């Protein structure tokens, strides 16, 4: 089986849906989407959890244009500057009405689950068929999560799993044989760390249900379906505590018994991580917190950033492989004229170049140092995917300065 | 790669027209359907080498995209005298701040010619993708 | 007060010769022939109107180089895709700068051409 994985989600409404302002209804269809995606996501231990809902009632804070392509770009854009910067959260929807071209229902960057500008996806809400269009949410954050289409030999009891290329009007709602193996794939190779540990029963905005494998506010505990649950503690149907336990999940819970105050319920993972240790008044692990961003990692080859430590080597590799490495400043230069590949912000699709500033924030330029080569300053891009290949924000630009969420190179003090 | 109707050379992609335009417009149509385009931009000597090859490989002279900056029409130059320039009556017309490749130098070298002369150009397009 | 020959103006002196030659020879030429003579420089239309009847009067040429070469070579340029511009590759040829006597305006030659000189 998979490892429990949480996906805290924030939802957003554009003006479209955001037509009739008035929550409520919405909010209930969203809810079923969301428990709907659950139930899909179940046998591979995904669970998400939305732990936000806004609504652009006023206008849509982004140009959504018939083109899926064009729109998923500008909301990733927005999801890393305005969005991140407000609320905290792993990934970010947005539901639409809107009728792409092409026919599309829902659009998302490939492996790009925690990243800043590409944990990001379209979804067309299918009106009032609901499980229709848990479906599409499922197929992009799957896709998210390094998960490909169905190909010629990929089987499930439907006839048509999630992942297939074209959405039947009876959509399945398992996986298929090649997604559950791409899925393990992309665990191995990303390890994504935003998506370990469950938010606070607190922060979850969803009404409780019980069984989903999600310990809610309301609920006693939940280890899931009765079919499924081994959770010798729990009630698998009226998640309620058996005869002699004080709990039933929670990194603070052990034998079924609430771990007394003072110890670590949660530690370091890395440098950039402080750990948390249990109150003894409950079974829940405090709210996880890093290390104060800024703060030097890596022997001062970077600094802190929502967890991590990002740094211009690495990310080369991930691009081009273990004989990677960082251009010459020379190659950034690049990134003044605005190019298709070379810049650093965009408004409106419009590209524009970086102040000689900020030339280490715009596109990454690597020195892949594999024959066959001929150009030193090697570099990632794809109209379809042009995030990718641009400065992971908070890496180090310059001694003292990081790039921020908006391809700036900006001092650490006043980035943070 | 870009099979639309041109060559390729590292990232960018070399497309050559036969439609004689002014240096104006040249760059502000290499810059409309084959979006993000350019006048040819040269870089380094290999770069130079790779658009001539290009412009032998056709079956007049060229638009390089460089142009000059500082709203002087002599620029930094003086009388060789010494003086400063103070009286300037050149006409505009007799400028010649754009420049072309010919292939008389086979197509390696920049001369200046007026930017209203009308002659054929190479554009510096993205890839399709 | 100047030598004879040349014609006083303001404060310099000017000499006009039919020895056609290029740009640089018509420069160098100039200097041989007085310590701080270079090829004539205008500063006010009145300079000029006077170098103008200067040649008219002894010149045959209707025109002369007067004292700028190489006009957009040393410039500061850039390239219309905002790059920089570090590699360079300026063919040889170059512009100068020449006055005609009839239309007493400026025109742009190329420094090759063989034209009158008119020293200062
Ligand atoms: C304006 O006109 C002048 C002269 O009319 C041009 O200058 C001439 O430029 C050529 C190069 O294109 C020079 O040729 C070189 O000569 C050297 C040998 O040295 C020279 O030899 C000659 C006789 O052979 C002497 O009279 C000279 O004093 C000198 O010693 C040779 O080694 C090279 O291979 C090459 O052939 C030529 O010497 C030079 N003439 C002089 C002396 O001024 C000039 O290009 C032109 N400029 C413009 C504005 O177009
Ligand atoms: C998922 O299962 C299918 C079938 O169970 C696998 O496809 C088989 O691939 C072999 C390749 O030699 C074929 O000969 C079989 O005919 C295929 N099975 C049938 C009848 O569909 C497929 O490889 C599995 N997915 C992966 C790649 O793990
Ligand atoms: C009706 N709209 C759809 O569901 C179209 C259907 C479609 C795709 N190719 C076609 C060729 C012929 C007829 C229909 C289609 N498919 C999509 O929107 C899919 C887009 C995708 O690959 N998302 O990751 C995501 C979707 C599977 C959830
Ligand atoms: C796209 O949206 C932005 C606001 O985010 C707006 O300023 C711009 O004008 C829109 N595009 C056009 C051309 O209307
Ligand atoms: C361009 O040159 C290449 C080889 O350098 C050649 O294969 C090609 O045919 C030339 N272009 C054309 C269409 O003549
Ligand atoms: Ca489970
Ligand atoms: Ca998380
Ligand atoms: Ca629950
Ligand atoms: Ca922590
Ligand atoms: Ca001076
Ligand atoms: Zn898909």
């Amino acid at each position: 089986q998979f490892n429990k994985i949480f996906i805290e989600l924030v939802i957003i409404v554009d003006h479209s849906m955001a037509k009739k302002c008035n929550s409520t209804a919405t909010n209930t269809k969203i809810y079923e989407i969301v428990n709907s995606a659950n139930e899909i996501f179940n046998p591979l231990n995904i669970h998400v959890t939305l732990i936000g809902v806004e609504f652009w009632c006023d206008r849509d804070l982004i140009n959504v244009t018939s083109s899926a392509d064009e729109t998923l770009n500008s909301f990733g854009e927005w999801r890393a500057s305005d969005l991140m910067t407000r609320k905290s959260h792993d990934n970010a929807l947005l539901f639409t009405d809107m009728r792409f071209d092409l026919n599309t229902l829902g659009i998302t960057f490939l492996a790009g689950m925690c990243q800043a500008y590409r944990s990001v996806g379209i979804v067309q809400e299918q009106g009032n068929r609901n499980f229709k269009t848990a479906v599409i949410m499922a197929h992009e954050l799957s896709h998210n999560l390094g998960m490909y289409h169905d190909g010629k030999n990929c089987i499930c009891n439907d006839s048509s799993c999630v992942m297939s290329p074209v959405l039947s009007d009876q959509p399945s709602k398992l996986f298929s044989n090649c997604s559950i193996h791409d899925y393990q794939r992309y665990l191995t190779r990303y390890k994504p760390k935003c998506i370990f540990n469950p938010p606070l029963r607190k922060d979850i905005v969803s009404p409780p249900v019980c069984g989903n494998e999600i310990w809610e506010e309301g609920e006693e505990c939940d280890c899931g379906s009765p079919a499924n649950c081994q959770n010798p503690c729990c009630d698998a149907a009226t998640c309620k505590l058996k005869p002699g336990a004080e709990c039933g999940n929670g990194l603070c819970c052990y034998q079924c018994k609430i771990k007394t105050a003072g110890t670590v319920c949660r530690r370091a993972r890395d440098e950039c991580d402080v750990p948390e240790h249990c109150t003894g008044q409950s079974a829940e692990c405090p709210r996880d917190q890093l290390q104060q961003n800024g703060k030097p990692c890596q022997n001062n080859r970077g600094y802190c950033y929502n967890g991590d430590c990002p740094i211009m080597r690495n990310q080369c590799i991930s691009l081009f492989g273990s004989r990677a490495n960082v251009a010459k400043d020379s190659c950034f230069q690049e990134n003044l004229k605005g190019s298709y590949y070379g810049y650093c912000r965009k408004e409106n699709g419009r590209k524009i170049p970086c102040a000689p500033q900020d030339v280490k924030c715009g596109r990454l330029f690597c020195l892949n140092n594999s024959p066959r080569n001929k150009n030193p300053c090697n570099m990632h891009y794809s109209c379809m995917d042009q995030h990718k290949g641009m400065v992971d924000p908070g890496t180090k630009c310059e001694d003292g300065k990081v790039c921020n969420n908006k391809r700036q190179c900006v001092d650490v003090n006043t980035a943070y | 790669d870009c099979p639309p109707d041109s060559s390729l050379y590292r990232y960018f992609c070399y497309r050559v027209f036969k439609e004689h335009k002014t240096w104006e417009a040249a760059e502000r149509f290499c810059m409309e359907h084959p979006n993000n385009g350019h006048l040819v931009s040269i870089e380094s000597m290999e770069e130079a080498e790779f658009v001539a090859k290009l412009l032998s490989n056709t079956t007049t002279h060229f638009w390089i995209g460089l142009m000059i900056k500082d709203k002087e029409q002599e620029c930094s130059s003086e009388w060789s005298d010494g003086s400063s320039v103070s009286y300037d009556k050149l006409g505009k017309q007799e400028f010649r701040k754009c420049f072309v490749l010919e292939k008389e130098s086979g197509y390696r070298m920049w001369f200046n010619r007026n930017c209203e002369e009308r002659y054929l150009f190479v554009c510096k397009v993205p890839p399709e993708c | 007060d100047c030598p004879s020959g040349w014609l006083s103006y303001e404060q310099h002196c000017y000499k006009g010769f039919n020895d056609l030659k290029n740009w640089t020879d018509a420069e160098k030429f100039c200097t041989e022939q007085k310590k701080g003579s270079h090829l004539v420089s205008l500063h006010s239309r009145e300079e000029e109107k006077f170098v103008v009847n200067l040649i008219s009067e002894n010149l045959e040429y209707p025109a002369t180089w007067i004292g700028l070469g190489n006009m957009w070579k040393d410039c500061r340029m850039e390239w219309s895709d905002r790059g920089n511009v570090k590699y360079k590759a300026l063919a040889e040829e170059s512009y100068c700068l020449i006055m005609i006597t009839h239309e007493k305006v400026w025109k742009s030659m190329t420094c090759n051409f063989i034209a009158p000189v008119v020293c200062k």
